């Protein structure tokens, strides 16, 4: 789902965009690793596991 | 001679007749095409704005 915009009044002359955020996301490794590296940022580890 | 200058006249009235015929539907293509300048204006409004 590109969000391409459109810009010369001919055709072709668009833009490409990237928007990727979100709270799951965090250290990319590829992608929401395991419990670390998309989930510390949602479950936050330091309950009692980091005691 | 008096053949060929009422024929003239007449046919003087017929040209007359034809620059009425194209001066209308030469109006006509002209509404067209402003109506297909905003046609134009409305595929770049609906280039998805992008998207």
């Amino acid at each position: 789902k590109n969000l391409v915009f459109q810009i010369g009044a001919n055709a072709t002359q668009q833009i490409s965009v990237n928007i990727e955020d979100m709270g799951a996301d965090a250290l990319g490794i590829k992608e929401a690793d395991g419990s670390i590296a998309a989930l510390h940022s949602v479950n936050d580890l330091d309950v009692t596991k980091f005691a | 001679m008096r053949g060929q200058i009422r024929g003239l006249e007449m046919a003087s009235k017929n040209s007359q007749d034809g620059i009425s015929l194209i001066q209308t539907a030469e109006g006509a293509l002209t509404e067209t095409h402003a109506i297909l300048q905003r046609v134009r204006e409305l595929v770049v409004q609906a280039g998805n704005t992008g998207t």
